[PDB]
């Protein structure tokens, strides 16, 4: 209950949560179509947001 | 309610709407092809069975 | 003679839930009387406030009678 | 369609238990026939295998892993011989009908 | 313990005759712990 | 009978005595262990149909009520 | 499109909970005083009483209480004996048209096994008789009809019979209209069903016998089974 | 010995597979299940009197002063519903492992389930309460379906007008005949078996592990009638009213009926088919396919694997079988109003599609998928 | 939009019907809406790869979706407590395990079930107690 | 041949010797 | 065919003796008899009912109201009378020609025989006529001649203290069920 399973649930997952979810989102190509049409997707989502809350 | 030959026999009397609205049902109108009082001598005593036919 | 049953009633109604179904039938009670040519009545409005005060009752009932 | 086929292979489950598809064919007449064709060796072996999965079975358990059969690996060693029993069949019928 | 088995399982006769015994006083007990237990169960609601 | 039942060749099979083996060996060690491996190998097939019967029989008890509910404009 | 009387905790709800059989001298009490008038338990005979709430000799009383006319007679053609323990209880109305005649043609019905053929019954037996209350708008009862909102229809010809303190508990407990519901809903309970104490206390061996033997007979088929659940096969083609 | 050749042959060397499971178990029930239904059935006869006249009072004497009466009529009427419980499980162990394969223990089979369901229909008539008279007079009254042929017949059964006296006591003569005929049926039954041996649920040949059935379907066989044993008791012990019906516990009145009739549990998938297809007659023969639907089953087997454990689509079909099958007893239970109609008969439409259509089409794809078609 | 909104208008616990449609609904939409973010960047190598991706978010978070919606909403019926947070917790339990499952890993169902349940679970409060998120400006 | 193999262990399936024969 | 191999073993291809005489018919005539009075005992059960208020009066209404029930209720007691005479001509042979070497089948034979006298008395008990309750109460007393445990068997049997309803309808049970043990 000490060292591992007090330290793999509170201390180290919440270690393991993160590093994971930095490695998607720091995962990038570089390359600049991508990224823009990413800016085309927040284009149309704001635009629904906008609309859908009119 | 009579019961005669086992089927609980209904003897039935009609109110004022029952006897006289009864033909107003025309015959497209009733389902069936019977003539509401032909079904009666005397309107106002309608004496049937009591067994409805579905099953 | 206090029968266990009236208090519980009390209880039962002084429930918020059911106080607001009360609230609800008796609207439609004066809608029924003053709707003049109508049939409807608040039969189905009346059960629905006794299915909810007689389960409130049910929890409180029994132990109250002796 | 490998993907698919594969995929149903692992679900049908005939693999884990140690049998390939022909181990798993009715035994309709036409079938029992091919099998008594078969060379000793496969019907040997094909007892085995099938007496094999009956344990299992019995003890509601499933060979390990690595033991399973796999999509590649399955050979039909009946396929070729079922053939002819079902050819030579309807060779009779037809000439029946002559 | 080996004495069961060599004196009362040994013998199929004997193996017969402890189960007859022993079901001969079971039916006692059993009736009169579960009578109890019933009683008890249900202390106070009965006829008394 | 026994004896014409079928033929087999070089199968050995190996068996012990009930005595001598203890009653219910390794029961709950892989007892649990096998009955979750079976549950999982057979629970997508069973249950969804199940759960559309649970989903069915619950949307017809609601839209059943719905149904006796008196239309608002029912008699005004 | 019926009220659905709620759960009540009955005392013998319990899976042994055995009938009060304290309460249910009360509620017959209430039968004998209110429900006989109109309603015929025809199958409870006095002698049933006997060892569930009544003791032989006290029960011979209650028998003796009311009286029975059989007909055969040397010469007349009856003879009035007070009930004796075999004698069944004394129904009213002897034709049910009687009964019709002075319950608005709606027969009593006999109440022997009414908590078993009402579905529901316990709780709706309390839930009618302790249901009388007001009838709402738009509802015109026929004549002679009271309003009940569990009744089938909510139109019951029986009035309501039981009134706060309508009659004395012997024992004291005080008559209110509820603690009178209760008891008679636990007797018309009890009429329904005379060994629903001495079934569950069968049920209670039963559980305890299976599991004694459940085990044993699952050691006995695996010890059988082991043999073969650990039988090893080896194929050793030469 | 002769008898002995008979009986160790029979009961103890069967060459049994190894591997059948727990539902194999379930027939042998059926079959311990019948014995207690008779042996309980003729504990009822000592007491019960046919008469209408005293029919009601016969069986309320049956549960009130015969001794340990209400012990043996509950045990009856709770082992009729675990007969009915275990003779469903082993039609679905039949269906699903491919058991229909067996054409004439199959045929035979359907034919005990024709004489079952008429024999508690039947006994379920036999205490004339208020739901035994308008149950008996309504599918009774199902029969006057045929046109020509249908009406007469009716009477004929009901022995007059409408049911009465004469009918309460023709039904307690067949009732106590037909599970003797039953019985016989069910050597027949066993006989056009070890024959051919029973299934195992891997439906491949079980030549080669072959078991004793003496000590090892025989212990396990003891062990399902322990534990049967402890659901029926446990259901008439301590829930002795649950799988029955109350207004059955009032006396039979022909002036008024039960508000709200529906059959037992076991009869209600039928049921439901039958009031969903609009015509009469077509009712009636819905209602008969669905359980002839059956027998047809051995004639619609497509595939070349024999049980469905290596099969995933069938298998996927079958557990909508058993689903639908479900919607259909719960329908029946349901008043005749929306949405509950719409369902029934989809719910019916859906049942002969997949037992007709989509089996056997399914059986050909999963043919198609392992290179065999 | 009257449509999700929906959700929240009847009692919980009750017409579960219309509560997994809905809830399965938004999962889906935020996995088209995240696979398309996940396709725009990190690209695929085939059309068909991707399309196939979109799907694979879109049915997970579809699931995720519905048993939330499901879980939430008979939990509430069982219990008989409609407004118990604890509801949305199984709720939010069942629905990380789904997740956990289309990612076949018991470990996220770990992090899964805690983290996403208690995210659903300060829902309920949220609403119960009437929490405004992303309020307008009133100083 | 026969000698190519032994029985296998069962010593996983077996119990913890006429001693202790007639205790098991 | 499994089920036509049997039919086929027993009654088609099975080796008789030439020479056996019109004797040997009885006992196939004896079956015929069976089936004969379980047919005709099974029309007598959907009219018959077992109440001492009501089985001499249901046995009349057979005899007068029921479209040849008279036809039927004779056939059946003469159907009983005519398989009498046919075991008793049955058991005659069996012990004329030495049949009884073969034990096993004269030992089921003395059960069955046994069985047949037990169906019989029982039904002539059943129509509740003088004759039938005095006969009866005659022979169950029979059972009374036990040394011990006579008086039980007795007042079990009877179901009470005498003779009454309670036999009736226990009679009419046992008295239904025999002929299909005597069958099997
Ligand atoms: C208190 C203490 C409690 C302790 C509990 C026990 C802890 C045990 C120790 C920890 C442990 O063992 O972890 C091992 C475990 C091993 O997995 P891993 O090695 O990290 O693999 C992740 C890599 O990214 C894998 O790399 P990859 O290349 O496979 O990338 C694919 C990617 C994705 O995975 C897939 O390939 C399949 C697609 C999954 C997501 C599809 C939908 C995406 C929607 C995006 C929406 C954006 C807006 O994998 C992931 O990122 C997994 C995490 C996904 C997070 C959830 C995304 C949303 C999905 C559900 C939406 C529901 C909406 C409802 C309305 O580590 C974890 O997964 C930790 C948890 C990660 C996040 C879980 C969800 C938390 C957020 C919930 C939703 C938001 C609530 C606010
Ligand atoms: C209730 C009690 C809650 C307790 C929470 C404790 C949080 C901190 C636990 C321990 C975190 C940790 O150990 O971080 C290590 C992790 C990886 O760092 P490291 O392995 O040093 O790698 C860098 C060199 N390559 O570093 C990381 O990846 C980040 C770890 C967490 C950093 C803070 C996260 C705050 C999240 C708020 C939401
Ligand atoms: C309930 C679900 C029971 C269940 O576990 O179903 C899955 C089970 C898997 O069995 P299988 O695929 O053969 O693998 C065996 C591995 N040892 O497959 C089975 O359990 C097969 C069970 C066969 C009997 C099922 C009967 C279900 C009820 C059917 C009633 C209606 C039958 C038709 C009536 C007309
Ligand atoms: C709030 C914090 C959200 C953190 C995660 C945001 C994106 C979540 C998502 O739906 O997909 C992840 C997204 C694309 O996926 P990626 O990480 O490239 O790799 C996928 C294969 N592993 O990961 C990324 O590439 C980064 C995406 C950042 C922008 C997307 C998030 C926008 C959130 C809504 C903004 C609305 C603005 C309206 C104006
Ligand atoms: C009665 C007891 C009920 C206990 C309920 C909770 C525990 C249930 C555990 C079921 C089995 C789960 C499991 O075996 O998987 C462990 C999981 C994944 O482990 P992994 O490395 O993927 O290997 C698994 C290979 N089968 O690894 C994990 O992520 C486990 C996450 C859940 C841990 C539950 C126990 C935590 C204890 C914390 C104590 C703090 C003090
Ligand atoms: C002095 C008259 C009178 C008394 C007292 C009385 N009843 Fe009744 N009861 C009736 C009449 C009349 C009916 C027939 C009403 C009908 O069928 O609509 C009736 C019908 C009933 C029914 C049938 C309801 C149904 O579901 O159809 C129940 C139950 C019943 N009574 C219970 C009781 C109980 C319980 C008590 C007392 C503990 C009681 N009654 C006392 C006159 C009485
Ligand atoms: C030959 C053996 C049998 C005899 C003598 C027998 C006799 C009886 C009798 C006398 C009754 C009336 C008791 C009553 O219902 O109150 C009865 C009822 C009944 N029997 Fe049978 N029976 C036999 C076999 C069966 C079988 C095999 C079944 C199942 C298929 C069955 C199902 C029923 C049912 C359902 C009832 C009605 C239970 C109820 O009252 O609700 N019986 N039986
Ligand atoms: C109550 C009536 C029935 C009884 C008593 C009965 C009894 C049995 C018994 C004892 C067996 C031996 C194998 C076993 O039990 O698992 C068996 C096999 C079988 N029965 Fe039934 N049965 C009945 C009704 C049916 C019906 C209605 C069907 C068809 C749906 C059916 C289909 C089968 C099949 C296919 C087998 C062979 C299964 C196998 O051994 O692999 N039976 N039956
Ligand atoms: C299962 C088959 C049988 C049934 C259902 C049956 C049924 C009945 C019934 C209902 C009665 C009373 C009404 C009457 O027949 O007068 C009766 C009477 C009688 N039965 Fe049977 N019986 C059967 C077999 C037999 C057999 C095999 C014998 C011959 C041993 C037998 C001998 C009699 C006799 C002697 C009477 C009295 C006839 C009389 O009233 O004068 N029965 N049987
Ligand atoms: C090994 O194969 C067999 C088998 O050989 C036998 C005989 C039976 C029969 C077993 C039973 C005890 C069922 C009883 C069947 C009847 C004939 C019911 C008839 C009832 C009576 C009243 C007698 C099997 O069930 C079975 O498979 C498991
Ligand atoms: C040696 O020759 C035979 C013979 O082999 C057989 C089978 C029978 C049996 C045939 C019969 C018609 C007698 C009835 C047979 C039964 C099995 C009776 C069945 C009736 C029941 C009610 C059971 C004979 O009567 C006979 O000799 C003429």
């Amino acid at each position: 209950l000490d060292l591992i399973w007090l330290e793999k649930t509170i201390p180290k997952s919440t270690s393991t949560l993160h590093t994971n979810m930095t490695t998607l989102t720091t995962n990038q190509k570089g390359l600049i179509k991508l990224y823009f049409m990413s800016f085309l997707i927040n284009i149309i989502l704001i635009i629904i947001l906008y609309s859908i809350n009119l | 309610a009579f019961k005669w030959r086992g089927k609980p026999l209904f003897v039935r009397h009609r109110t004022k709407k029952e006897i006289d609205q009864e033909a107003a049902v025309e015959v497209s109108q009733l389902r069936d092809p019977q003539h509401d009082l032909d079904r009666v001598k005397k309107p106002e005593w309608v004496i049937l069975i009591g067994v409805c036919t579905h099953l | 003679l206090v029968d266990p049953l009236t208090t519980v009633r009390e209880h039962c109604e002084q429930l918020e839930k059911c106080v607001k179904a009360r609230e609800r039938l008796e609207l439609c009670d004066n809608r029924v009387s003053s709707r003049s040519q109508t049939e409807e009545d608040c039969t189905e409005e009346l059960f629905d406030f006794l299915h909810a005060r007689d389960h409130c009752v049910a929890h409180k009932l029994f132990k109250n009678l002796k | 369609l490998d993907g698919f086929r594969k995929w149903y292979y692992n679900a049908a489950g005939f693999n884990k238990l140690g049998l390939m598809r022909d181990d798993t064919l009715h035994e309709t007449e036409d079938v029992k026939e091919a099998i008594r064709r078969l060379p000793e060796d496969l019907y040997n072996d094909r007892m085995f295998r099938i007496k094999r999965a009956l344990d299992l079975t019995m003890r509601h358990q499933i060979l390990p892993k690595d033991q399973w059969t796999k999509y590649e690996e399955d050979k039909f060693y009946l396929e070729p011989y079922l053939k002819e029993v079902i050819r030579e069949r309807k060779e009779r019928e037809e000439w029946a009908k002559k | 313990p080996s004495r069961l088995y060599s004196l009362l399982f040994r013998r199929t006769s004997t193996f017969a005759l402890t189960i007859a015994v022993g079901a001969l006083f079971f039916e006692r007990a059993f009736d009169q712990g579960a009578d109890a237990i019933y009683e008890h169960i249900n202390e106070g609601k009965l006829w008394k | 009978e026994f004896g014409n039942l079928a033929r087999i060749r070089h199968v050995i099979s190996y068996s012990l005595s009930p005595f001598e083996q203890r009653a219910f060996p390794s029961y709950f060690s892989k007892g649990i262990p096998n009955v979750l491996r079976r549950t999982r190998e057979r629970i997508l097939r069973v249950a969804p149909p199940f759960v559309v019967v649970y989903l069915i029989y619950t949307w017809g008890n609601q839209e059943f009520e719905q149904s006796k509910r008196k239309n608002p404009a029912m008699y005004e | 499109l019926e009220l659905h009387p709620p759960s009540y905790p009955w005392s013998h709800r319990g899976l042994l909970s055995s009938l009060d059989h304290t309460s249910i001298r009360r509620g017959f009490q209430v039968y004998k005083q209110v429900c006989s008038s109109c309603h015929s338990m025809d199958y409870v005979a006095y002698r049933h009483l006997v060892g569930v709430c009544y003791t032989e000799e006290e029960a011979k009383a209650l028998a003796e209480e009311v009286e029975v006319q059989d007909g055969p007679n040397d010469d007349g053609e009856m003879f009035m004996r007070p009930g004796k323990l075999s004698d069944y209880f004394p129904k009213p109305y002897p034709n049910p048209e009687a009964a019709r005649a002075a319950n608005n043609g709606a027969l009593p019905p006999d109440l022997s096994y009414i908590v078993r053929a009402r579905h529901g019954g316990e709780d709706y037996v309390f839930s009618l008789l302790t249901g009388y209350c007001e009838p709402p708008t738009g509802v015109s009862l026929r004549e002679g009809l009271y309003f009940n909102p569990y009744f089938p229809g909510q139109a019951i010809g029986m009035a309501p019979p039981i009134y706060t303190e309508v009659l004395e508990y012997d024992d004291g407990t005080p008559a209110t209209m509820s603690q009178v519901a209760k008891d008679v809903a636990t007797f018309l309970r009890w009429a329904s069903e005379p060994e629903h104490d001495h079934r569950k206390r069968m049920g209670l061996k039963m559980l305890l016998m299976m599991g004694l033997l459940l085990p044993l007979t699952y050691a006995m088929k695996r010890h059988k089974w082991s043999v073969l659940k650990s039988r090893k096969l080896a194929y050793r083609p030469p | 010995h002769p008898l002995f050749k008979i009986i160790n042959h029979s009961f103890i060397d069967l060459p049994a597979p190894s591997n059948i499971s727990s539902w194999w178990n379930f027939g042998s029930l059926l079959g311990v299940c019948l014995m207690v239904q008779i042996i309980t059935g003729l504990f009822l006869a000592m007491h019960y009197t046919s008469d209408t006249m005293t029919a009601f009072s016969s069986v309320t004497h049956i549960c009130r002063d015969v001794n340990y009466g209400w012990l043996i009529r509950y045990m009856h009427a709770n082992g009729a519903s675990m007969f009915f419980i275990c003779l469903f499980l082993h039609v679905g162990r039949g269906l699903y492992y491919g058991s229909y394969t067996f054409m004439e223990t199959w045929n035979i089979g359907v034919l005990l389930l024709f004489a079952v369901m008429a024999t508690a229909f039947m006994g379920y008539v036999l205490p004339w309460g208020q739901m035994s008279f308008w149950g008996a007079t309504v599918i009774t009254n199902l029969l006057s379906a045929i046109p020509y042929i249908g009406t007469t017949l009716v009477e004929w059964i009901w022995g007059g007008f409408s049911v009465d006296k004469a009918t309460l006591t023709r039904f307690f003569a067949f009732h106590f005949i037909l599970p003797f005929i039953i019985a016989a049926l069910a050597i027949v039954h066993l006989l056009f078996l070890h024959e051919t041996g029973s299934n195992n649920p891997t439906g491949l040949n079980s030549d080669a592990d072959k078991i004793p059935f003496h000590p090892y379907y025989t212990i396990k066989d003891i062990l399902g009638i322990l534990i049967m044993f402890l659901i029926l008791m446990t259901l008439v012990l301590f829930f002795p009213d649950m799988l029955g019906d109350p207004d059955n516990y009032m006396p039979a009145n022909p002036l008024n009926t039960p508000p709200h009739i529906k059959p037992e549990w076991y009869f209600l998938f039928a049921y439901a088919i039958l009031r969903s297809i609009p015509n009469k007659l077509g009712g009636v023969l819905a209602l008969i396919l669905s359980i002839l639907i059956l027998a047809l089953m051995p004639f619609l087997h497509t595939s070349k694997q024999r049980s469905l454990m290596f099969r995933p689509i069938t298998q996927i079909l079958y557990w909508i079988l058993v689903a639908n099958l479900l919607i259909l007893t719960w329908i029946g239970g349901q008043p005749v109003e929306h949405p509950f109609i719409i369902i029934g008969q989809l719910a019916s439409i859906s049942y002969f599609s997949i037992i007709l259509i989509l089996m056997p089409i399914s059986g050909i794809i999963e043919d198609k998928m392992l290179k065999l078609y | 939009k009257r449509f999700f909104e929906s959700y929240h208008e009847v009692p919980d616990g009750t017409q579960c019907h219309r509560k997994t449609y809905i809830t399965t609904a938004l999962g889906g939409i935020c996995g088209i809406i995240g696979s398309a973010y996940s396709v725009s960047l990190n690209p695929a190598d085939s059309t068909l790869e991707a399309v196939a991706r979109v799907g694979r978010y879109t049915f997970t978070a579809a699931a995720i979706g519905a048993m939330f919606g499901l879980t939430t909403c008979v939990s509430a019926q069982v219990r008989e407590k409609p407004d118990d947070p604890l509801n949305y917790f199984i709720g939010g339990c069942a629905g990380g395990l789904t997740l956990g499952a289309r990612t076949h890993s018991y470990g996220t169902a770990a992090m899964g079930c805690v983290y996403m349940g208690t995210a659903a679970a300060l829902f309920k409060i949220g609403k119960l107690e009437g929490w405004e998120l992303f309020p307008t400006p009133k100083v | 041949s026969h000698t190519d193999v032994k029985v296998p262990d069962f010593s996983d399936y077996r119990r913890a010797s006429k001693e202790s024969s007639e205790a098991r």
